[PDB]
């Protein structure tokens, strides 16, 4: 299905820190 | 003629009993009354327009459509139709609208469509059409709209498509078209929106596109165009939108683009652009979105910034290698909703003026070098939803004013130097979904107010200095996926209200001072994925944690957990790592671990487990590490351990294992540590142990082994520690031992029954730091190479039956190294009488 023809630029969403597990 | 044709394709567009076109039967014979059809308004009958969209049709399009020489609008859009587009629509020269979009159509676009020169709008996209775009499309000079997007079309944009002088919208995005963009489209001069995004254009952007005075939209994002951006595109003065993101563009950003007075969004992120941000951009009043992230730009924010940016809503300059401090001048962009300066090399403090930006919803300052304090002025940004400051060197207390931010959703402060209490009013930020403060120096209690945060799905306070209890109020944060309070100074019990976190997947509480029983309510946590309670003072049974299946890693090392290991741990087929070491667990190892196909590391050391190793663990073919030290395990070393081809470390020491070593075990060619000391293993040592060519550590101490020592042990070229002490070995030490050149940490043969000479070849052990042969029955003189040993630090040969004058290499070894040998005299001992 069809995509927007000129979308408004959206921010990246940055991560929470984790590596312990 | 035409009322035959109308009922004709209802046969091909609906091969079924059920007709959305039920009205199309010869029984109601005036076809103009029918659903979806429109006949001429002039009384000559005949069909001018057909509108069938949203009907849900699943059939095919047929060549009988072409028979209508009076059709002007054909709309079959937004169904589920199948098959090719008939080239027979060649014949409908009267057509002015052709809408086939959002079906499932196949094939190439018919060459013969070029003969429909009286067509005005053509929309055939959102299909699975597969061919190259036919060059005949340039014939359609009357065309105002052309949409070929979201299909599977290939090849270059036809350059003899510049003949379409009057097209207003040209839509080609989401295909596989390739090659250069033609200069010839400069001649399409009423063009106003042009998108070829999400394709494979591999040329450079032609400068001839400045020609298009009326172009308002340009979108070539997500392509692979190269070269420099033509400064001629500044001439496109009606432009409002430009995006060239996600290409391979090079060069300095052109300074002309400030000449586009009507420009509302400029996006050139994710290219190889360089140079500084032209200061002309700061005079662009009408701009809303400037995003230039992830370009190898250079320089720093000049104090010219926001000089005339009155309308600007979103400024994104992350990953642009910017330097310097944040300008106080940036608070002139009073309209700004989203500021992103992250992933740069910015320094200094956060300017107090930046909390003049009262319309901000998102503030991104993370992964810079910023120092200073977080101002209590943060309350003024009352609309803020994401505040992201991690990986800076901010310090000080955290403002109690942070509690005025009732719309705040994400609070990322991790990897700073913040200090002091978390604000007791933090629960006022009811919207919060994620809080991460890891790595700071926060102190005092965790706010009970946090239990107000119903939306909270992540809470991460790890590596701080927090003290006091876990607040029962947190049991009210029902949407928590990850709760991580590890590496703190927390005390008291886990509250039974945590049983209310029914959706929690990760629970990390390790390295604290938590105490007492787990509450029975934790059985309700059946979605748990990773738990780590290690290094606490919890007691009672671990049964309440096995209400979940689907564990991946389960760690409780170093606690005071009692009773039997739950067989229910077998429920987690995907459990990679199981650690129950250093507890007070009892009973046998559970057989059901054989269900854990994915088990790789098993640790149950320093408990009070009894019985034997269950046969069923042979099912855990992925096991690389077994650690069962310091339990009360019994019976033989089970030969099925040889089926664990991946086993790298097997630790079975300080148990009560009781018989001979199985030959099977040496099929574990990947073993690097095999320590079986402190058991009661008996019998000889097998020749096939040399099969362990990768072995680094062998420790058979404090067993009761027998017999002579195999010549094959010289095969373990990578072994750096060898311990066989406090056994009853009987032979003479083999000359083959000198081949163990990598021995370093110890060669311990003490408290056995070895006889004969010490082999001269031991002095060949270049890197060995400690050699102990005490308490044997060895004979003769010590070969002197043994005293010269380059790396040797400890030597003891006491309580043997050696003799003679010690070769003069043995000076400044102590007398204690040669004790108990009657008949031995020399440099460190008494003179030879
Ligand atoms: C800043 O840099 C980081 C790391 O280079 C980027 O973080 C990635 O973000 C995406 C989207 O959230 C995640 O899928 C990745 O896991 C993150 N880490 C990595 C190593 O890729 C981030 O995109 C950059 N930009 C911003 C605004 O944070
Ligand atoms: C841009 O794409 C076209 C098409 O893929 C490439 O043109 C090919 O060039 C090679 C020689 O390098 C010829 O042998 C082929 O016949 C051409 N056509 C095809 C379809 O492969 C062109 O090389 C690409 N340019 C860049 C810079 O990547
Ligand atoms: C901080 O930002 C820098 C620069 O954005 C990151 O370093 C590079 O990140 C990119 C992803 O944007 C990688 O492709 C590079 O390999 C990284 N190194 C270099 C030398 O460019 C860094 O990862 C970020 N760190 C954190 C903690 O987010
Ligand atoms: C067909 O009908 C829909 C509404 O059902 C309308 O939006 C559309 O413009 C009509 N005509 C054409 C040619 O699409
Ligand atoms: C069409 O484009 C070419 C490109 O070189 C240009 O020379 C020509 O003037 C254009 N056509 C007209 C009628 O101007
Ligand atoms: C570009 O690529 C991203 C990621 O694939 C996508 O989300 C976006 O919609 C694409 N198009 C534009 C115009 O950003
Ligand atoms: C900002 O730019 C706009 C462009 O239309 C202009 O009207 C306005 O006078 C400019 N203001 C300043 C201070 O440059
Ligand atoms: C924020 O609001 C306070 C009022 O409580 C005001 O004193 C302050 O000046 C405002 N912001 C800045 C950046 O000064
Ligand atoms: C926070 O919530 C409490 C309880 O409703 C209220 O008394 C207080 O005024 C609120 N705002 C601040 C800034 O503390
Ligand atoms: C557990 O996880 C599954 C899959 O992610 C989800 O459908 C289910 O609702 C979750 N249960 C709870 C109580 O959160
Ligand atoms: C904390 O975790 C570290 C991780 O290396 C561990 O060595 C230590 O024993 C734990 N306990 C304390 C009190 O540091
Ligand atoms: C478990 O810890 C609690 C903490 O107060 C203590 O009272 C109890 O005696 C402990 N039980 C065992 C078996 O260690
Ligand atoms: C000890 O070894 C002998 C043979 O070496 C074997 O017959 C015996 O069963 C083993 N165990 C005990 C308890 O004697
Ligand atoms: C082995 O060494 C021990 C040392 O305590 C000794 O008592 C025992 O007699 C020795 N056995 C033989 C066969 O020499
Ligand atoms: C060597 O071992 C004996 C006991 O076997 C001990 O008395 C002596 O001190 C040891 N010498 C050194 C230097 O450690």
């Amino acid at each position: 299905d069809y995509g927007h023809s000129s979308p408004k630029p959206k921010l990246v969403r940055p991560p929470f820190k984790l590596i312990p597990n | 003629l035409q009322t035959l044709l109308e009922v004709k394709k209802s046969l091909v567009t609906n091969p079924q009993e059920d007709d959305p076109l039920r009205q199309w039967n010869s029984d109601n014979i005036n076809y103009c009354s029918w659903t979806g059809v429109t006949c001429d308004n002039t009384g000559l009958f005949r069909v001018i327009a057909l509108n069938l969209t949203g009907l849900g049709l699943t059939g095919s399009i047929s060549p009988w459509f072409g028979r209508f020489d009076n059709l002007i609008h054909l709309d079959l859009s937004s169904n589920n139709l199948v098959g090719p587009i008939p080239t027979a629509l060649s014949n409908l020269t009267s057509l002015e609208s052709l809408f086939l979009f959002s079906n499932q159509l196949t094939g190439e676009i018919p060459s013969q469509l070029g003969s429909l020169v009286n067509i005005r709008s053509l929309r055939i996209g959102d299909n699975e059409l597969v061919g190259d775009i036919p060059e005949t499309l340039g014939n359609l000079v009357n065309l105002q709209m052309l949409a070929l997007a979201s299909c599977r079309l290939t090849g270059p944009i036809p350059s003899q498509l510049g003949r379409l002088v009057r097209v207003q919208s040209l839509i080609l995005q989401d295909n596989y078209l390739e090659g250069p963009i033609p200069a010839e489209l400069g001649n399409c001069s009423d063009l106003t929106v042009f998108t070829a995004a999400e394709n494979m254009l591999n040329g450079t952007i032609p400068a001839e596109l400045g020609r298009l005075e009326n172009l308002e939209i340009l979108n070539l994002a997500n392509n692979s165009l190269t070269g420099e951006i033509p400064s001629q595109l500044g001439e496109m003065s009606q432009l409002q939108y430009l995006s060239l993101m996600a290409n391979q563009l090079q060069g300095l950003i052109p300074k002309s683009l400030a000449d586009l007075g009507n420009l509302q969004t400029l996006d050139l992120s994710a290219n190889n652009l360089t140079g500084e941000i032209p200061e002309e951009f700061w005079n662009m009043s009408q701009l809303l979105d400037l995003v230039l992230a992830n370009n190898h730009l250079s320089g720093s924010l000049p104090k010219s910034i926001c000089s005339n940016n009155t309308n600007l809503e979103q400024l994104v300059l992350s990953g642009t290698q910017l330097s310097g401090e944040i300008p106080v001048e940036l608070s002139k962009c009073q309209s700004l909703k989203q500021l992103d300066l992250s992933n740069n090399s910015l320094a200094g403090s956060i300017p107090e003026a930046l909390f003049e930006l009262v319309e901000l919803t998102d503030l991104y300052l993370h992964n810079n070098t910023l120092e200073g304090t977080l101002s209590p002025s943060i309350s003024n940004l009352t609309n803020l939803q994401w505040l992201v400051l991690y990986h800076n060197n901010l310090e000080g207390k955290l403002p109690k004013e942070i509690s005025a931010l009732r719309k705040l959703e994400v609070l990322f402060l991790y990897e700073n130097r913040f200090s002091g209490e978390i604000p007791q009013e933090i629960g006022n930020c009811t919207s919060l979904k994620m809080i991460d403060m890891f790595g700071n120096h926060f102190e005092g209690e965790i706010p009970p107010s946090i239990g107000r945060l119903k939306e909270l799905n992540l809470l991460h306070l790890r590596q701080n200095e927090l003290v006091g209890g876990l607040p029962a109020s947190l049991g009210n944060c029902h949407q928590l996926n990850i709760l991580d309070l590890a590496d703190n100074q927390l005390s008291g019990s886990i509250p039974s209200s945590f049983g209310f976190l029914k959706g929690l997947e990760q629970l990390m509480l390790y390295n604290n001072s938590l105490q007492g029983n787990l509450p029975d309510s934790l059985i309700s946590l059946r979605n748990l994925t990773r738990i780590n309670l290690s290094h606490n003072r919890l007691n009672g049974t671990i049964h309440p944690l096995c209400g979940s299946s689907s564990y991946l890693s389960f760690d409780v090392t170093n606690n005071g957990f009692e009773d039997e290991i739950p067989l229910e741990l077998g429920n987690s087929q995907n459990l990679d790592r199981l650690r129950l070491g250093k507890n007070q667990l009892t009973g046998k190892i559970p057989w059901t671990l054989g269900k854990i196909r994915e088990l790789s590391l098993l640790d149950m050391s320093s408990n009070a487990l009894t019985g034997t190793i269950p046969l069923q663990l042979v099912l855990c073919k992925k096991l690389t590490h077994i650690d069962l030290n310091n339990n009360f395990l019994s019976g033989p070393i089970p030969p099925w351990l040889g089926k664990l081809s991946q086993l790298g470390e097997l630790k079975l020491s300080s148990n009560q294992f009781v018989e001979s070593l199985p030959t099977e075990l040496f099929n574990c060619t990947k073993l690097l540590v095999l320590s079986l000391d402190g058991n009661s293993l008996n019998g000889s040592i097998p020749q096939e142990i040399g099969n362990l060519g990768a072995l680094n550590v062998l420790n058979l101490d404090k067993n009761q082994f027998s017999g002579s020592l195999p010549q094959a042990m010289g095969k373990l070229s990578k072994l750096y520690e060898l311990r066989l002490s406090r056994n009853s070995l009987t032979g003479e030490i083999p000359v083959e031992i000198g081949q163990l050149q990598d021995l370093q940490s110890a060669l311990d043969l003490s408290y056995n029954n070895f006889t004969g000479d010490i082999p001269s070849t031991i002095g060949t052990l270049s890197k060995l730091e400690t050699l102990d042969l005490s308490h044997n029955q060895l004979t003769g003189e010590v070969p002197g190479s043994v005293g010269d040993m380059k790396s040797l630090g400890y030597l003891n040969v006491s309580f043997n039956n050696l003799g003679g004058k010690l070769k003069k290499q043995f000076s400044r070894w102590p007398a204690d190294s040669f004790l108990g040998n009657t008949g031995l005299c020399g440099s460190p001992l008494s003179r030879c009488n």
